[PDB]
RNA sequence: GCUGCAGUUAAAAAGCUCGUAGUUGGAUCUUGUGGAGGGUUCCCCGCCCCUUGCCUCUCGGCGCCGGCCCGAAGCGUUUACUUUGAAAAAAU
């Protein structure tokens, strides 16, 4: 099931079988390069690059079109952020939730939802870190943490 | 069931139901031996010979017998395909 | 059965149109889900008239193998049933019981009434239980007239059927009575059979 | 159920029942169509499951709406399915 | 040219030159020069099939197949004409790296691409023969004494551009490698 | 969180032989699993079988003839030495008449009575009888 | 109780969740014939790209009529596993 839920759903995504580019789509494996280019100049995150391309435009998986995938992409021109964004994701909302636990100190059921937080927060370094993506002495601590957001 | 001369060493040869092949021991009173009737294909007349079947008993008590009955059939000139 | 000379004529689909023998319940089995065809407009299923015809013929063969036609014992209970396996006991040589049913009337040999047949046709295998579950104790075949929701336990060859009390129980009694007496030879196919169904009709209050 | 029920060559419309993780190959449920609004006349082929508000290139101030499942389009005409 | 286009394959060959000359003199005339650009090949071959008859196969460079893909079926359609009776099927010659665990020899050179093992060229080639058409699934039985049979589904539109050729391809595949398939086509696409 | 794919195939392939089906679908697969239903086949325990390509793991179908009894696995794969080999086919089978051991080994996935014909022991997967 | 026990009611599952050591971890990266021992394919040699994987030598023996051919030296990325050898006092 989940990790830290009890729930247990299967409510994921199923690709065709057919990988062939689609027969009908007019953008090529390099018109593709430029529009997430692009897109990546406004700012958007490599899932948000994604839908744009899939609802607005023909490109169902980019990945097929192309031979990459889209954060290689934006790897391979220097567009990547610094740090992953999940865990700028996850980072965003331990800082949300410490300012309301601050104003209101008894609630405490925002307690138990930040450990939670902090702790798959934890889990997720420790993962990025043995694969020389981060700093080895890269920390997570609120007051740093806070600053780290941006 | 042989040994190293050949002659076979069995009180009987129990046997088999047609629908799961599971031998038939000699204290199962729902194992039945139904017993179907040829007909002479011209004049749509019963003419000596017949098809057995065994149909086991656990079978039979979970109301599987009947489509396996159907099956069995099926799989001869008894209903030919097409059903 | 797959040859010309048992096809289904056309005459035989109006008798069955008239007595209403395709129309069945509004619940099902899991079982019987094989026979329907589909799904009325209103809440009632539909069952597939050429299954009924090999499932008949089918059962005519299972009654025509036994030698001595006197052990075929025909059981009804119901009141629509009644009559019908009465006929049945002068079309052919079998052996009716219409009635209560008396538990232990195949496994008791100090009885009166002891009889060990060797196989069994009972119609509507729901309010007949007690001879199917005791047919389940001395290895005796069944043959029975189920519906859209009947359940299949200890029977071997079902034709479905309305059997809810009808023309239908009639109709279809005496259809498996031509059937077995044409294929054992007693009557000649395609010569219509002197009897006329109606023999073998219920008696709703008369007059 | 029957017992014997053979597993390698389903039912057409059977198979089609079934989530679409439990049948034999997955597969998915969501398609690409062709929109075309009245007014400006442009040929954008937008996703089933949007999930964005999508524009035409010109004269609309929309096309498609988000839902919780397939998207409601405003007055977009043709919208046959690619079948690619 | 007809001698200097099969390079790394000891040029002097007698079938393979001959169809050499006969493609590339179609593509020296300017009828068809606008999507034909005397672009190489790499080897043929001609072999019998089961159906006692006979058909040819042309090795394409790897980097070029996309672009003869882009033109095949008017280009295949020429060169039947040209060569009455005969197939021709356009595969990439793609090379196969021993598994280095112990096969060949490991001296820590370099990481054997995933994409030169066996396998993947084994199933690249098998869609390489079906051009037109598209897999659409497979299938393996594997038969009571160990055999196996590979059973592939081909798409549904572009059945008269293949159904004629299906019995071709068995024998040519059987010829690459050795496996026995036989492809079929699905009842319904869903 | 599916530790070990063998059991659930050999669970799966037995949970249904007891009922009386006649065909069952085994996921995910894997190169061990159809090994080790070619030794099952080659005695003549089950029928032949279909592997489903679906770019992921795959599926099986297997079909079953009424022959099978049981067939498991031990969950930690020990080793056994060809002198401590009798020790396990006299715990693990039902009698020195039938029944198999099914060990991989350096020669390739294999059962006891041919273990002992090309000399060589190795790791144990299961057995069935 | 490893083979091999038990935990609804007989003795017994922490009130509840998080969490480092420990224990456990999904799929995937090479196959057919000509001879040999064993049959009617399949299981010491080499062949579709590979087959002890190569190299390049050098000093010393094995060949032919100097010139050219093949055994040795490097080891193949490392382990666990399995099999064989060596080496292990007598008495019991
Ligand atoms: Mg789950
Ligand atoms: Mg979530
Ligand atoms: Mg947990
Ligand atoms: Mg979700
Ligand atoms: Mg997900
Ligand atoms: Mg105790
Ligand atoms: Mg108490
Ligand atoms: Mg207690
Ligand atoms: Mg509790
Ligand atoms: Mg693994």
């Amino acid at each position: 099931g989940r990790m830290h839920a009890p729930g247990k759903g299967l409510s994921q995504s199923a690709l065709p079988y057919r990988r062939s580019v689609p027969t009908w789509l007019k953008l090529t494996s390099d018109d593709v390069k430029e529009q997430i280019y692009k897109l990546a100049k406004k700012g958007l995150t490599p899932s948000q690059i994604g839908v744009i391309l899939r609802d607005s435009h023909g490109v169902a998986q980019v990945r097929f079109v192309t031979g990459n995938k889209i954060l290689r992409i934006l790897k391979s021109k220097g567009l990547a952020p610094d740090l992953p964004e999940d865990l700028y994701h996850l980072i965003k909302k331990a800082v949300a939730v410490r300012k309301h636990l601050e104003r209101n100190r008894k609630d405490k059921d925002a307690k138990f939802r930040l450990i939670l937080i902090e702790s798959r927060i934890h889990r997720l370094a420790r993962y990025y870190k043995t694969k020389r993506v981060l700093p080895p002495n890269w920390k997570y601590e609120s007051s740093t943490a806070s600053a780290l957001v941006a | 069931m042989q040994n190293d001369a050949g002659e076979f060493v069995d009180l009987y040869v129990p046997r088999k139901c047609s629908a799961s092949n599971r031998i038939i021991g000699a204290k199962d009173h729902a194992s039945i031996q139904m017993n179907v009737a040829e007909v002479d294909k011209v004049t749509g007349r019963f003419n000596g010979q017949f098809k057995t079947y065994a149909i086991c008993g656990a079978i039979r008590r979970m109301g599987e017998s009947d489509d396996s009955i159907l099956r069995l059939a099926k799989a001869d000139g008894i209903v030919s395909k097409n059903f | 059965g797959a040859l010309d000379v048992l096809q289904m004529k056309e005459e035989d689909v109006l008798k069955f149109l008239a007595a209403g023998t395709h129309l069945g319940g509004t619940n099902l089995d899991f079982q019987m889900e094989q026979y329907i065809y589909k799904r009325k407009s209103d809440g009632i299923y539909i069952i597939n008239l050429k299954r009924t015809w090999e499932k008949l013929l089918l059962a005519a063969r299972a009654i025509v193998a036994i030698e001595n036609p006197a052990d075929v014992s025909v059981i009804s209970s119901r009141n629509t049933g009644q009559r019908a396996v009465l006929k049945f006991a002068a079309a052919t040589g079998a052996t009716p019981i219409a009635g209560r049913f008396t538990p232990g009337t195949f496994t008791n040999q100090i009885q009166a009434a002891f009889r060990e047949p060797r196989l069994l046709v009972v119609t509507d295998p729901r309010a007949d239980h007690q001879p199917l579950t005791e047919a389940s104790y001395v290895n005796l075949p069944t043959i029975a007239l189920c519906n859209t929701d009947s359940p299949l336990r200890y029977v071997d060859i079902a034709i479905p059927c309305n059997n809810k009390g009808a023309h239908s129980v009639g109709l279809m009694w005496w259809m498996l009575a031509r059937e077995v007496l044409r294929m054992r030879g007693t009557i000649s196919r395609e010569h219509p059979w002197e009897v006329m169904p109606d023999l073998y009709f219920y008696r709703d209050p008369e007059e | 159920m029957p017992l014997a029920k053979d597993l390698l060559h389903p039912s057409p419309e059977e198979e089609k029942r079934k989530h679409k993780k439990k049948r034999l190959v997955q597969s998915p449920n969501s398609y690409f169509m062709d929109v075309k609004c009245p007014g400006c006349y442009k040929i954008t082929t937008v996703f089933s499951h949007a999930q964005t508000v999508v524009l035409c290139v010109g004269c609309s101030t929309v096309l498609c709406q988000p839902t919780g499942g397939k998207a409601r389009l405003t007055e977009g005409c043709s919208f046959r399915r690619k079948q690619h | 040219s007809a001698k200097i286009v099969k390079p790394n394959g000891e040029k002097p060959d007698e079938f393979e030159s001959g169809i050499s000359q006969a493609l590339l003199e179609l593509e020296m005339n300017s009828d068809l020069k606008a999507q034909l650009r005397e672009l190489n090949i790499t080897a043929a071959k001609e072999i019998e099939v089961g159906g006692g008859r006979k058909a040819i196969i042309i090795f394409v460079p790897v980097p070029q197949l996309k672009s003869f893909q882009k033109i095949q079926v008017r280009l295949v359609r020429e060169l039947e004409k040209k060569f009455s009776g005969k197939h021709v099927v356009f595969i990439a010659q793609r090379r196969i790296l021993p598994k280095p665990t112990r096969k060949s020899r490991t001296k820590n050179k370099q990481k054997r691409p995933r994409s030169r093992t066996l396998t993947a060229v084994h199933d690249a080639i098998l869609e390489d023969l079906v051009f037109p058409s598209e897999i659409v699934g497979k299938r393996i039985r594997v038969k009571l004494d160990g055999s196996r049979l590979i059973k592939v589904h081909l798409d549904k539109a572009q059945q008269n551009n293949v159904e004629h050729k299906v019995e071709t391809f068995s024998g040519v595949y059987k010829k690459l490698t050795g496996k026995d398939v036989n492809f079929e086509f699905p009842e319904f696409q869903l | 969180v599916r530790m070990n794919v063998l059991a659930d195939a050999l669970k799966s392939i037995n949970n249904a032989e007891k009922r009386g089906k006649r065909q069952v679908l085994i996921r995910p697969c894997s190169k061990v699993i159809v090994r080790f239903l070619t030794v099952m086949m080659k005695h003549g325990y089950i029928g032949e079988f279909e592997i489903i390509d679906d770019h992921r793991a795959g599926k099986i179908v297997v079909n079953l003839t009424g022959r099978l009894n049981k067939c498991g696995v031990i969950s930690p794969r020990f080793d056994v030495q060809l002198k401590d080999l009798e020790k396990w086919q006299n715990n693990l089978l039902p009698s020195r008449q039938f029944g198999f051991i099914v060990l991989t080994t350096s020669a390739g996935i294999m059962d006891h009575e041919e273990a002992r014909r090309k000399h060589t022991g190795g790791k144990i997967l299961g057995f069935f009888f």
